[PDB]
């Protein structure tokens, strides 16, 4: 916990420590008041979230590719958890 | 149960399922045996038998498609279109089934939403060969000008790939006797049929008439007539047609000018 | 250690098409973030942040 | 008794789908348009006085589901046709809020009032859009006055943030061909209509009729200002647009 979300600020801001630190500060408030999930956990209604959004933009190609990729990610059975995955991808669209 | 999951996905194809069925035209229901607790469940496949039943009369389209070379040209340019929607209709049951081998169950509420959008876009192809029972041209385009009035605007989106693959032997009909002078029939589908009487040389004679009765809706009829006195003179994409054979009519009547200067 | 490298990639293209401007290095941290079950929601927010 | 609670709950479920149930059956009274339920004799009379709550949310998805049945059978080309086109939009979300539901009596659980709180965002959603279709069943209306009954409705539903979004959307795809045939007048003064879908009907200078079988906007002088633009091309806020739309194409 503590050093994964260090490492977000270093990547992201392409600096080390001592440069990021205010942030940092931010960061650790906002993730910690907040830290388990506040939506009941369930991967259907996530996957419909990003469908519709390429939908909506008239990209209906992609939203059957994507349709494929969904099952390439679930088939592997390495990551579980996948929802908070996707919904994190679909926010920052 | 998870049987039954799978056995909904083979009746999309329109493919029999593993269950005896009396039903096929009616809809696709199935008759396991013990169907009377399994309604409720039986039921919920049976909303999604309905959407095979429509499958159906695409499949049975695409079988006349081609014969040893079926009547129109437009007849069967009609219906590449409506076998291109039917193969992306396919594309969610390759990744349904692809879905029910992972390390399996997906439940039936879940994929009632995955057939609801193909639910709005093949019940609209399954209204559109209601209309049309004969394959001759220009009734095809009549089918498509009077879908495309209509309400609704998720199947309008659907209507107008179709316009642009229905219309495109329409206007590759029109493009060549505008400039050159040059037409072709293949069984009388475009709306000029040629030789009233006989051929004769040309200075503006009857040979061609407008042919109402498979003319395409998407010229107005004053505006079929506008493109017949073209083609002897050399001799919503619906809206763009009307356009240009304006700017035709001016380029042709140089060309009629000359003729005076032969005389 | 090889289908960990295969779901990688699938994940990469799921950030490909959505536009998201993450890196194969940022993918790989909110990933971890992620199945440690912390909130996408919270997670989300100190991202825009941070690119700030 | 927690466990009568648990069948009857995936009952429930089965019911808002549109799906009959295992002791919940469905009996025609109006032909479906509201379903006359009956729940049968369950022995826990608690559980079966509670199930009584949740069933009229699944009434006011039967008067969606005509909605969209009832404007196709006249095969219309008009903004009625598009505003069915929208509950079918707010019919194809709700099936996901169902689904989750069933999803969760899969594994882990949902007890009644587990049910009743979530259901309850959408039961006041579907009762507002019960409404509006059944002041429409009366087997009208045909352009203009679809967009007039809507506009009077947004107008009083005014101070309730809840309804004034939901309204939004409807109010909206119900002008997008409306606006069309607003330009085709404003521009060139000629007429679009497949069949009446246009306030200002037809039968140089011409021989223009209104009528209120297609109701302006939400006031009548700005129809006469339409009126009066389309001669010269032949020789809160959305009315508002006509009067200096009018006063440079004069």
């Amino acid at each position: 916990p503590n050093v994964l979300l260090q490492n977000l600020c270093c990547r992201i801001l392409g600096k080390g420590e001592a440069d990021v630190a205010q942030q940092f500060q931010y960061a650790v408030r906002v993730i910690g008041s907040n830290f388990a999930p506040t939506v009941e956990r369930d991967e259907f209604l996530v996957t419909e979230k990003i469908k519709k959004e390429f939908v909506r933009q008239r990209r209906e190609a992609d939203g059957a590719l994507f349709s494929e990729l969904h099952r390439k990610l679930q088939s592997q059975g390495v990551l579980k958890n996948r929802w908070s995955i996707l919904y994190l991808l679909l926010s920052l669209s | 149960e998870t049987s039954l999951v799978r056995d909904l996905l083979y009746v999309f194809q329109g493919i029999d399922g593993k269950f005896v069925k009396m039903c096929n035209s009616e809809n696709c229901y199935k008759v396991d045996g013990k169907v009377a607790v399994s309604k409720s469940l039986k039921d919920i496949t049976s909303k999604l038998s309905e959407l095979g039943w429509l499958h159906n009369k695409i499949k049975k389209y695409t079988d006349q498609r081609s014969l040893d070379r079926a009547f129109g040209l437009v007849g069967q340019s009609f219906c590449a279109a409506l076998h291109q929607e039917l193969k992306e209709y396919y594309r969610l049951l390759s990744v349904l089934h692809s879905q029910l081998q992972v390390e399996s169950s997906l439940t039936l509420r879940r994929l009632l939403v995955w057939t609801f959008d193909p639910k709005i876009r093949l019940k609209t192809l399954a209204a559109l060969v209601d209309h049309c029972q004969g394959r001759k041209g220009g009734e095809l385009a009549s089918a498509v000008h009077a879908y495309t009035k209509t309400g609704d605007p998720y199947m309008r989106s659907l209507v107008q790939h179709i316009l642009g693959l229905v219309a495109y032997p329409i206007l590759n009909f029109l493009y060549r006797w505008i400039y050159d002078g040059e037409l072709e029939d293949t069984y009388h589908e475009f709306f000029v049929a040629s030789d009233p009487v006989v051929k004769t040389d040309r200075l503006w004679h009857d040979k061609y008439s407008l042919r109402k009765s498979m003319i395409p809706s998407f010229m107005t009829m004053d505006q079929s007539r506008k493109v017949l006195l073209i083609g002897k003179s050399i001799n919503d994409l619906e809206n763009a047609f009307q356009t240009k054979i304006d700017a035709a009519y001016f380029d042709t009547s140089k060309y009629l000018l000359d003729v005076l200067n032969k005389n | 250690m090889s289908a960990v490298r295969e779901t990688m990639d699938v994940l990469l293209e799921i950030s490909r098409l959505l536009n998201t401007g993450l890196d194969m290095e940022t993918l790989s941290i909110c990933v971890r973030l992620c199945e440690q079950g912390i909130n996408p929601e919270a997670l989300s927010s100190v991202i825009k942040e941070l690119r700030r | 008794l927690p466990s009568q609670e648990t069948c009857l709950v995936e009952d429930l479920l089965y019911i808002l789908i549109g799906v009959d149930g295992r002791y919940i059956s469905v009996q025609p009274l109006v032909g479906r348009q509201s379903r006359s339920f009956s729940v049968e004799q369950n022995l826990d009379s608690s559980v079966k006085e509670l199930v009584n709550r949740i069933l009229p949310v699944a009434t006011n998805y039967s008067t969606v589901t005509r909605f969209v049945e009832e404007n196709s059978s006249f095969e219309y080309g008009q903004v009625n046709h598009a505003l069915g086109a929208a509950m079918r939009t707010l019919g194809k979300e709700y099936m996901i809020l169902i689904s989750q539901l069933e999803h969760l009596q899969r594994q882990g659980l949902l007890s009644l009032q587990k049910l009743w709180f979530y259901i309850q965002p959408t039961l006041r959603t579907m009762e507002v859009l019960a409404s509006i279709a059944t002041s429409l069943n009366k087997g009208e209306c045909f352009g203009g006055a679809t967009l007039s009954l809507l506009h009077d409705r947004t107008f009083g539903y005014t101070g309730d943030s809840q309804a004034q979004e939901l309204c939004l959307y409807l109010t909206k795809a119900a002008s997008a061909p409306y606006f069309d045939i607003l330009e085709r007048w404003i521009y060139r003064g000629i007429i679009n209509d497949p069949y009446s879908e246009f306030m200002v009907e037809e039968h140089w200078d011409q021989r223009y009729t209104i009528v209120q079988q297609q109701i302006p906007s939400f006031l009548q002088k700005v129809a006469d200002k339409i009126l009066s633009t389309g001669k010269y091309l032949n020789v809160q806020a959305y009315v508002e647009r006509i009067e200096k739309a009018y006063n440079y194409a004069s």
